[PDB]
């Protein structure tokens, strides 16, 4: 956020959008209600992160040392 | 512990052995990397495709299909 | 607990300090430096940005593999940073 | 023993091919991969010729090749994955004509490995990510970006590893500037290694896995994975975004499937079959390659089957969903390894073996009556189509390719003095026997022999902007005759020369002013009919002149140097000074004055003095001596030429000199290439300057972007020639012979060897040469093949069965199915059966191509060895022995037996007549004449055989050879045996005891492909894995024998080891050039030819060793390989210098050439001359 130009500029100080916001609010409220209800969720796994779900080489080495 | 890490990294590499390795594991390892070496080297595949009178794509697909269970299923 | 990192190496260059400047990271030789050392991204981050790969002091120059280690392709393993546990 | 390796003819087999805008302009180029060579080609859209622009040796194994372009750029990059542990990105530089390495990223150890990436390479269609993959668990992804200077940046790799997984193919998926996606065909083998019943091996399916790279979060995730119906080969990227849906095409066995993630169902289409197919009904059908053509209006695909049938695939789509796949038969071409569809409507076909093709796509769209198959069509049962000759394509160009070379013999079977190379190459019905000759092939332009004494002929046009010449003037001893080209060339009157006495100079002086010089003077002739004449004072008579369209120098008796000039007025003005010297001139030459300057300064003067003198002729210091240099002998003519300035010195012998144009000589090169005077004449090759040297044989001297070539031609002696131009052919030569007036042409773009081809039937295995008639006895053999009789009876069977199909029996397709056989060289041979063979014996004349005799063998007999010999118990009769296998299976190996045929080879070596047929219990793989009898390797057994009246009589036998005899060679006393897996066994035959005893063997396992005896103790061998070795017996070796390593008691030493990179199948010691030295010539399966030559002194060896050492460091291989490690692939190098690395010195930049040369205590020209000397000593 630093620039001698940014400081210079930031120093001199003294209907359709509403419709879009209303539609977004209705959609967001419906999604929030569905998540709170947790009544109809099949938990469809989107994308599996292999690194997050699989032990690293260093972790495997630590496990081996602990075992023997 | 550097030697122990080397002993864990050598085990990690696929194709390495140890004092309990059997004949079957050794032989399937060398068959599998033989098939990969055939897929890699351009003039070995040429030799095989001329020998058995097939297209090179067919020989490649046959080798990939043989990759799954070379030397038959294991013991007991 | 002198163990190499051995993670996938990235675009970051390894650094050496004033005490380790001429040394090879793997065999500790001083003759014929040949290949520039690369380190992984977790070894090059934040406070770890510039640090000796052998000891961990402030880096001053590039780390190199020796010709002997380059001939045996010992520059082809992972990150050679010495990490202690 | 120290050897130097040289390549004479590079490989011509293609492995991969990509196309794109690699030079940054709008024209398209193709980058093809040989095994270890990278090459850029550019097809001409005006003539359809394919020209080679650049070819580089990479000293590695190229395994994957892709092209990609960043958004907003106009230039394509090249991504290479090789057998090193590096990914490389290259850029073509058109102004430097070289490949510039942009990026190098190291990720693993070198070699073709299971789990180190480099086999598979995919790229994002928008160019923001690239994936490199191995056949096993490891996969890496690099992000590609760009800085503000528009240079390419690469990131650190992201890992996507997955244990116990095999990969069949990876492609990038086309999304609409969404997160990059990659698709993979994967297989998990973990369950199959734990089930001893063998049921987890079956019941195991391929999956189609999708990998998504999240550039916002910087990681790769597995999103989708679905099991497939059956196992499929390669994938095809469907164009997505705003032009097309975004899925994949899976090519499989008998099917092609479309697939996409989301709500899209799967769409399957079966592959159509040929109606009345003759191939084994158990065999399936797969696609072998594909080609996409995207247009701003539509797209389609081109896929080819194993039979060589190209189908056109289109996709019937909705707003987002795909509904049908439609297939339509397009054409039949040879089976290709890659196909490239080029804008401007060209299809490039790179075949797996043999010549490559470029086709013009003549018919766009499809307005035709032939049926179009669809996935919506119901079928219980498969589609059928009829193959026909080419309809959519036209053949425009054909590139020669010697791959695969299977057998070679270097021999003088014609009665020239230079030997020719007889090469059995090719596979299937496209095999052939090719004769290779070193030189250029003279194309016939015109012939009309006229009686008289022809001496010289020029080709001078009337205007300077004229592309049509004016006249050609052949001077007799008594007169001359000057003609013009009215397309019916005969006598001409309105020329203006009309010389009663001969014409020794005819030049275009002005725009349309002509200089006619003759023994009695010079008559300058205008455009209009006007002549200004200067004739001789008294009895001085000119013989030699030196013309140029701005100045004309002459030579009278006594070296009186007289110079003229024609200034912008356009007429004569002679200089004031006439410098005379001791003798009369014999040679001079005036360089073609360039349009940049006003006149020419240098004039080399060769006299009876035997000295070249260099003289100036500009008005400042005109005609005063500058530098003189004596000659070795009598000169005839010299000429200042380019392609930078040189001159050439022709002696009165068949030997030549060269000196670069400068006030002092700077370069020197002499070639012993005659006993007859050299005549130097002006010509134009490649549209630029060249000199046509003439001796008993006529040679063409031309550098080529620093590629000096002194190449002979395929015709005998001439006496005068010059360039030619006409409506008939605007670029040629007008050459004169004894009692002859010829016009000739040379149209081969820089080729070391000219070849003629003769077609064969099956894959040739081996041929021998009859010593008396010089005829060739060839054996051809193929697997999965029918004999002629079996084909005929199978077709008759299919006809009689289709006529009784139980249906009105009223319309007969069977009589039309039996009439015309589609040619197998175009549509392929019917590959039917697994243990089915087909073999043939052929007698062929090598001068012509005619087949003298042909013996066909039974169905499942396979010939593997052939020999021609004489037996001592018989007279001087010749015999042919053919070894044949009976019911051979290859995998698992099984054979029913073998036979040896015997023929009598009568009628002056033109006819074979059957004598008898001897059974053996194994495949006879090697037959060799030996001391009036024959040695035969019957599997593991080595036997001696004498000729009998009803069969061959076994005489001796050894039973201790290890595995399988693949070759036998004999020098007078000893026998050398090649084992399939062991290297070499030495045997002695005891003549009086009748014993074969093993007395020596080797200490290495070698998969020997061929062997060559170098002397009484040494053997040169080759290998399946691409290595050459030399093995020698120690001097201690005792021959008179009656194990220490479970082998023989005495061992042999290995004195040479070299990795070539390609599989050698022929080795032969021979002398290639007349009056040269003996070399070891080898031949490769990719179509390459090379030599290994010995060093004779320690100084040359040391110099070349230092050159190699310094070039290994300062000019490293292009794809990231270590040169010393590549030549040590299976064994460490021993006593070989790589001369293909050493000759890359001539293609470096001058700064690095100086840095290299100043360490050897030498200049770059001296190093270049030393490199050329050893090559011209042995090869061309
Ligand atoms: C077994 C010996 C010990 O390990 C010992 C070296 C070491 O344990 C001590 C501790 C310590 C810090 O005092 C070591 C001293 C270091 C040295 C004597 C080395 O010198 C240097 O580091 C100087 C500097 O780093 C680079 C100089 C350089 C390039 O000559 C380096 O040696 C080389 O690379 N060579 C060896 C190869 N040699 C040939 C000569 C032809 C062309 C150059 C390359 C090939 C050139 C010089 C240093 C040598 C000393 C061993
Ligand atoms: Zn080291
Ligand atoms: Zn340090
Ligand atoms: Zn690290």
């Amino acid at each position: 956020n630093f620039d001698e130009e940014n400081a210079y500029f930031e120093d001199e100080e003294e209907d359709p959008l509403e419709a879009f916001m209303a539609e977004v609010e209705d959609q967001a409220a419906r999604d929030m209600k569905r998540l709170e209800e947790k009544d109809k969720e099949r938990k469809n796994v989107k994308g599996i992160r292999d690194d997050i779900e699989e032990e690293d080489d260093q972790e495997a080495y630590f496990r081996y040392m602990a075992e023997n | 512990t550097i030697h122990s890490q080397l002993e864990h990294l050598q085990s990690k590499y696929i194709g390495t052995g140890h004092a309990d390795t059997t004949k079957w594991e050794w032989l399937v390892n060398q068959h599998r990397d033989s098939y990969c070496s055939y897929m890699g080297h351009f003039d070995l595949l040429n030799y095989f495709a001329i020998a058995e009178n097939e297209s090179k794509a067919r020989v490649r697909f046959n080798l990939m299909e043989k990759m799954l269970q070379p030397c038959g299923p294991p013991a007991d | 607990d002198l163990i190499f990192c051995r993670k996938q190496a990235g675009v970051a260059i390894g650094r050496l300090c004033e005490k380790c400047d001429g040394k090879c990271v793997i065999c500790d030789s001083y003759v014929r430096p040949c290949t520039l050392v690369r380190i992984c991204d977790e070894c090059n981050y934040g406070s770890y940005q510039g640090r000796c790969v052998i000891c961990g002091g402030p880096g001053v120059s590039d780390a190199y593999y020796c010709k002997e280690c380059t001939i045996q392709e010992k520059d082809r393993d992972g990150c050679p940073k010495i990490v202690n546990l | 023993m120290f050897l130097y390796n040289l390549t004479l003819q590079r490989a011509t087999g293609i492995s991969f091919a990509i196309h794109g805008n690699f030079s940054g302009t709008k024209q398209q180029e193709i980058v093809v991969s040989r095994g270890k060579i990278l090459e850029l080609l550019r097809p001409d859209p005006n003539t359809g010729k394919v020209h080679t622009l650049l070819t580089v040796e990479v000293f590695g194994v190229i395994r994957s090749l892709m092209a990609f372009r960043l958004t907003g750029g106009t230039k394509d990059y090249i991504v290479v994955g090789s057998d090193s542990g590096r990914i490389v990105i290259l850029e073509y530089q058109p102004s430097k004509n070289m490949f510039e390495k942009i990026h190098q990223e190291t990720f693993g150890k070198s070699g073709c490995r299971r789990i180190v990436p480099g086999q598979f390479l995919a790229v994002d269609p928008k160019g923001r990510a690239v994936m490199i993959s191995a056949i096993e668990k490891q996969k890496l992804v690099y992000i590609l970006n760009r800085d503000a200077a528009a240079r390419l940046t690469i990131s650190s790799p992201l890992e996507a590893h997955k244990a116990n997984t095999l990969v069949y193919h990876v492609v990038g998926v086309d999304v609409g500037f969404e997160n990059p996606m990659f698709a993979c065909l994967e297989m998990d083998y973990e369950e199959a290694d734990n089930d001893p019943t063998g049921e987890a091996a079956a019941n195991t399916q391929q999956t189609l896995t999708f990998y998504e790279l999240d550039l916002g979060l910087n990681h790769v995730v597995r999103k989708y994975s679905e099991p497939l119906e059956e196992h499929g080969n390669f994938l095809i990227t469907v164009p997505g975004g705003s032009d097309g849906p975004s899925g994949v095409l899976i090519c499989s066995e008998n099917y092609i499937t479309y697939k996409n993630f989301g709500d899209q169902p799967d769409i399957r289409c079966p592959i159509p079959r040929r109606r009345n197919d003759l191939d084994d009904p158990e065999r399936g059908m797969i696609f072998v390659c594909s080609a996409t053509h995207k247009t701003k209006s539509m797209f389609f695909f081109l896929a080819q089957t194993e039979q060589g049938d190209i189908f056109k695939i289109t996709l019937e789509t909705d707003e987002d969903m795909v509904t049908e796949i439609r297939l339509k038969y397009f054409d039949t071409v040879p089976v290709a390894a890659a196909m490239c569809v080029l804008k401007t409507g060209f299809l490039f076909v790179a075949s797996e073996f043999g010549n490559h093709y470029l086709y013009q796509i003549a018919h766009l769209g499809d307005d035709d009556e032939e049926p179009e198959f669809s996935s919506a069509m119901p079928l219980e049962d498969t589609f059928f189509f009829q193959p026909r000759p080419l309809k959519n394509l036209v053949l425009v160009d054909e590139l020669d390719s010697l791959s695969p070379i299977l057998f070679c013999q270097i021999a003088d079977l014609a009665n020239e003095d230079t030997p020719q190379l007889y090469v059995a190459c090719g596979r299937g019905p496209r095999s052939s026997l090719r004769v290779l000759r070193h030189g250029l092939e003279v194309s016939e332009m015109a012939v009309s022999e006229l009686p008289g004494n022809p001496n010289a002929v020029w080709t001078v046009r009337r205007h300077i902007e004229d592309e049509f010449d004016a006249y050609i003037i052949v001077s007799f001893v008594n007169a001359t005759l000057v003609l013009s080209i009215g397309e019916t060339v005969e006598e001409v009157t309105d020329s203006g020369f009309l010389g009663t006495t001969p014409t020794l100079s005819c030049s275009l002086l002005g725009d349309d002013a002509l200089v006619q010089v003759y023994p009695d003077g010079i008559r300058h002739i205008r455009a209009d009919k006007r002549v200004n004449e200067w004739k001789t004072p008294g009895k001085k008579t000119i013989v030699k002149c030196a013309v140029n369209q701005r100045q004309v120098v002459i030579a009278l008796t006594g070296g009186e140097l007289v110079y003229f000039e024609m200034d912008p007025s356009g007429q004569l003005n002679e200089y004031t000074e006439r410098k005379e010297m001791s003798a009369d001139v014999v040679c001079m030459s005036l360089a073609n004055v360039p349009p940049g300057e006003q006149r020419s300064r240098f004039l080399a003067v060769g006299l009876v003095d035997n000295t070249v003198r260099i003289i100036s002729l500009d008005p400042s210091d005109c005609l005063q001596p500058l530098s003189m240099q004596a000659l070795p002998a009598q000169p005839e003519s010299l000429c200042i030429v380019e392609m930078f300035l040189y001159l050439n010195i022709g002696l009165q012998n068949g030997v030549l000199l060269r000196t670069v144009l400068d006030p002092v000589t700077g370069d020197l090169s002499d070639t012993r290439t005659g006993s007859r005077p050299v005549k130097l004449f002006r010509v134009r090759m490649q549209g630029q300057e060249a000199v046509l040297a003439m001796s008993s044989r006529s040679w063409l001297s031309y550098s080529y972007q620093s590629r000096f070539h002194l190449t002979p031609l395929s015709y005998e002696t001439l006496e005068f020639a010059s360039g030619f131009a006409s409506e008939q052919c605007p670029e040629g030569i007008v050459a004169i012979s004894t009692n002859t007036l010829r016009i000739l042409a040379l149209e081969k773009l820089g080729a070391v060897f000219n070849q003629v081809a003769f077609p064969l039937q099956y894959t040739p295995r081996k041929f021998v040469i009859h010593p008396e008639s010089n005829n060739l006895i060839i054996i051809e053999t193929d697997h999965n093949a029918y004999t002629e009789a079996t084909k005929a009876q199978r077709k008759q069977q299919m006809a009689e069965e289709m006529v009784e199909a139980a249906g009105e029996l009223a319309a007969e397709m069977a009589a039309a199915f039996l009439n015309e056989n589609l040619p197998e060289s175009i549509f392929g041979a019917p590959k039917a059966g697994n243990g089915q063979w087909a073999s043939v014996i052929r007698v062929m004349n090598p001068i012509q191509g005619n087949t003298l005799d042909l013996v066909q063998l039974e169905q499942n007999e396979a010939a593997f060895s052939v020999a021609v010999c004489r037996f001592s118990n018989t007279g001087e009769d010749w015999y042919v022995l053919v070894g044949v296998a009976k019911d051979l299976i290859l995998n698992p190996r099984s054979v029913a037996g073998g036979f040896v045929y015997t023929y009598k080879l009568v009628n002056n070596g033109e006819k074979l007549e059957f004598l008898h047929k001897t059974p053996v219990e194994e495949v006879p793989a090697a037959i060799a004449p030996f001391q009036g009898r024959v040695l035969i390797g019957v599997g593991k057994l080595l036997r001696v055989y004498d000729l009998g009246k009803k069969k061959l009589l076994r005489k001796c036998e050894n039973k201790h050879i290890a595995n399988y005899i693949s070759g036998i060679q004999t020098i007078g006393h000893r026998v050398i045996v090649s084992d399939v897996q062991e290297s070499f066994i030495w045997v002695r035959y005891k003549r009086n005891e009748n014993q074969l005893i093993i007395f020596a063997d080797d200490t290495y396992p070698r998969w020997v492909t061929t062997a060559s005896l170098l002397d009484y103790d040494t053997v040169a061998g080759a290998d399946k894995f691409g290595n050459i070795c030399v093995v020698r017996l120690p001097p201690n070796t005792n021959d008179e024998v009656d194990g220490l390593l479970n082998g023989a008691s005495q061992k042999a030493e290995v004195i040479m080891n070299y990795h070539v990179g390609e599989t050698v199948l022929s080795l032969q010691k021979t002398t290639l050039i007349p009056g040269g030295s003996e070399s070891l010539v080898y031949t490769t399966l990719s179509g390459g030819i090379g030599i290994l030559v010995p060093f004779t002194s320690h100084e040359d060896h040391d110099f070349f060793q230092h050159v190699e050492m310094h070039l290994r460091s300062e000019h490293p291989p292009l794809c990231g390989r270590d040169h010393l490690s590549f030549r040590s692939y299976y064994f460490p190098v021993k006593n070989v210098i790589d001369g293909d690395l050493c000759e890359q010195f001539n293609s470096m930049e001058p700064n690095k050439q100086k840095n290299v040369s100043e360490e050897l205590d030498r200049t770059p020209p001296e190093v270049s001359k030393k490199l050329e000397d050893i090559r011209t000593r042995y090869a061309f």
